[PDB]
């Protein structure tokens, strides 16, 4: 597991200088750069015009050298935590053996440019996943691709922005959903970009919002978020990916042909033979059920909306295990109670959904084979098609390049604002049980009740569900 | 009633009680994938067992295949004979047949 | 895998562990994982193979 000084292929927030970063190999072909994502401008809370939801902003976080070697010890403790899980290192081995097709001899489409003591670029090192620090936004775990080769069949090198310092907590159980549950969710999604499957473009409706707009997810997002109903892969005459599987199959089964078209090593040709041995059935049926935790009993229902499901009170810090206290929590609705004020239920739900109203009407279906396929509603182990021991015996050598750097610009997301309604209700609602069931006083002065119309009116009494309790 | 009908036996896939000294295809229940020795050595590699194109009531169903890979007896700890049944808590020794 | 043989318990030098091993479908774990019997194994769902 080598460690290099890397002249990065991007520029630090419009500085137009060479970005020289210290990369570390944390798994084969998986590099960690324990610095923040310099390519989007690192701001403070007061500098952000329109902040995202649940989005703690803070500069100076991985500018220090001590706490950015604490960041490498959090990535190295995370990949050692995925390795200790069942089927965990066969995912990490699938990511290791998912080297994209070379653009030319050597690899000027997937390599990090290594530089000597002086900056003389002497060789480049093969990368698949670069595991960056947080961006401007600290909980904005993303999977930025290097190229648009991820929608091409070639496969693209992947930058994995990830922050282990922000976790979801099962508030009733006080079990912390670990950092690696979102890291396995993103290494899964890296496989669909390292194989050249264009599954990040089309967004499929998953959650109808209050104005009949849809919180839409990609087939990459849908498969990677573990088991979930409205399966992509619900065989009942395969329905999902209407006329899109034929594109994904042509992207996969053409890149398998061009495998000796450009020769790099005897090991680059040997990983590319082992890469297209994990069939396209295996990618679409990746289940990481043994690797993710069942901390949140519902994690396989929602489409990765764990922070909205559990609420923003559940987002905690790694080092403190308490609430983040600096996340902008901008609710969608402020439901206030009439007969006594200060009983607000801040409804943090989703907004600004896509207008996919004419989606289930214009639903094309693929030409079915007219065959009942005996399936089983549970997931499957699918790494039995993965040549997992044959990947681990291959280490790709460093490639002598001494060629100049091609820079690729990074243009971020433009998030919409969250307009907060201020609803004043004259009557108890289901939302006003959350306000009523919480209290901030001791046992001598708690005064519990089993009635909403007394806990909501008094602001001294607390709601409960059983008159004996 | 369904759990207590099965009693204290460990069953086949076909629903019949397991037996010592009986040739058993050992499969994985999720892929239905079966063991296989690496090229010349005695190390095992779990390989996938192909499905079956049947006709079920005149249709063209595609169902799980089970006859793949290595077979394993369950030899008991001092060998008796074949038709003894395996119960919950019965320790054995999986012997290769090939 | 009980961890014993017909000659008694198998040496952890020869075997690798000493107690029970579930037999999984994961190479690179060696198709074995330790049966966890600590006071944390029922905090989540067991995921039996």
């Amino acid at each position: 597991l080598k460690t290099e000084n890397i002249r990065y292929f991007r520029t630090a927030a419009g500085s137009e200088d060479v970005l020289e970063v210290k990369a570390y190999e944390v798994y084969p072909n998986v590099w960690a750069i324990p610095s923040r994502y310099m390519m989007e401008p690192l701001q403070d809370l007061d500098e952000v015009t329109n902040p995202e939801q649940f989005s703690i902003y803070d500069k100076k976080y991985l500018a220090d050298i001590q706490e950015q070697d604490e960041f490498l010890k959090s990535i190295q403790a995370a990949i050692e935590d995925i390795k200790k899980r069942t089927f965990g290192l066969e995912l990490l081995t699938a990511v290791s053996g998912a080297v994209p097709l070379p653009k030319d001899t050597g690899a000027t489409n997937t390599t990090l440019q290594c530089i000597d003591e002086n900056g003389k670029h002497t060789h480049d090192v093969v990368a698949n996943v670069v595991l960056w620090g947080p961006g401007n936004n600290l909980n904005s775990n993303r999977l930025i691709s290097k190229s648009d080769d991820d929608s091409n069949g070639i496969g693209s090198m992947v930058e994995l922005i990830w922050n282990p310092q922000i976790l979801i907590k099962n508030i009733g159980t006080n079990r912390i959903k670990p950092a690696t549950d979102e890291l396995v969710g993103l290494l899964t999604k890296a496989l669909f970009r390292l194989y050249g499957l264009g599954l990040n473009k089309i967004r499929y409706p998953f959650y109808q919002l209050d104005d009949k707009k849809y919180y839409s997810l990609t087939a990459e997002d849908l498969i990677s978020y573990g088991g979930f109903s409205a399966n992509v892969v619900n065989l009942q005459p395969y329905y999902f990916l209407e006329d899109q599987f034929t594109k994904v199959k042509e992207k996969y089964e053409s890149a398998k042909k061009r495998i000796d078209d450009i020769k790099v090593n005897d090991e680059y040709s040997q990983m590319l033979t082992l890469k297209y041995q994990f069939d396209l059935y295996s990618l679409f049926h990746i289940s990481t059920s043994y690797i993710v935790s069942t901390v949140i009993p519902a994690n396989d229902k929602y489409g990765g909306l764990v922070s909205y499901y559990t609420g923003p009170n559940a987002l905690i810090d790694s080092k403190t295990d308490e609430k983040l206290t600096s996340m902008v929590k901008i609710p969608l609705k402020k439901i206030k109670y009439s007969k006594n004020q200060s009983r607000e239920y801040d409804e943090y739900d989703l907004t600004n959904g896509e207008d996919s109203t004419q989606y289930f009407e214009n639903f094309t279906f693929p030409k079915s084979k007219h065959v009942f396929v005996e399936t089983q509603p549970t997931p499957e182990n699918v790494f039995v098609n993965l040549p997992s021991e044959e990947i681990t015996k291959i280490i790709l050598p460093v490639i002598p390049a001494e060629s100049d750097l091609i820079k690729i610009p990074f243009q971020p997301a433009t998030p919409k604002s969250i307009t907060t309604e201020l609803i004043t209700t004259d009557v108890p609602t289901l939302g006003l049980i959350f306000p009523a069931v919480k209290s901030k006083q001791n046992l001598s002065d708690i005064k519990m009740t089993s009635k909403l119309s007394d806990a909501l009116d008094s602001d001294k009494q607390t709601f409960a569900f059983d008159n004996t309790l | 009633t369904f759990k207590e009908d099965h009693g204290q036996f460990v069953y086949d896939h076909w629903g019949e009680r397991l037996q010592y000294n009986k040739a058993y295809y050992l499969l994985s229940d999720d892929n239905k994938s079966a063991f296989e020795t690496v090229y010349e050595t005695k190390r095992l590699k779990l390989k996938s067992v192909p499905g079956v194109d049947i006709k079920y009531l005149g249709m063209n169903d595609r169902v799980y295949g089970y006859y793949g890979g290595l077979q394993f007896k369950l030899v008991p700890l001092d060998s008796k004979n074949m038709n003894n049944y395996v119960r919950w808590g019965d320790k054995f020794t999986m012997q290769s047949i090939e | 895998g009980t961890g014993n043989s017909k000659q008694g318990p198998i040496s952890a030098y020869k075997r690798g562990y000493s107690g029970d091993l579930w037999i999984n479908g994961a190479r690179l774990d060696g198709y074995v994982t330790v049966v966890n019997k600590s006071n944390y194994s029922n905090d989540e769902i067991q995921e039996k193979f």
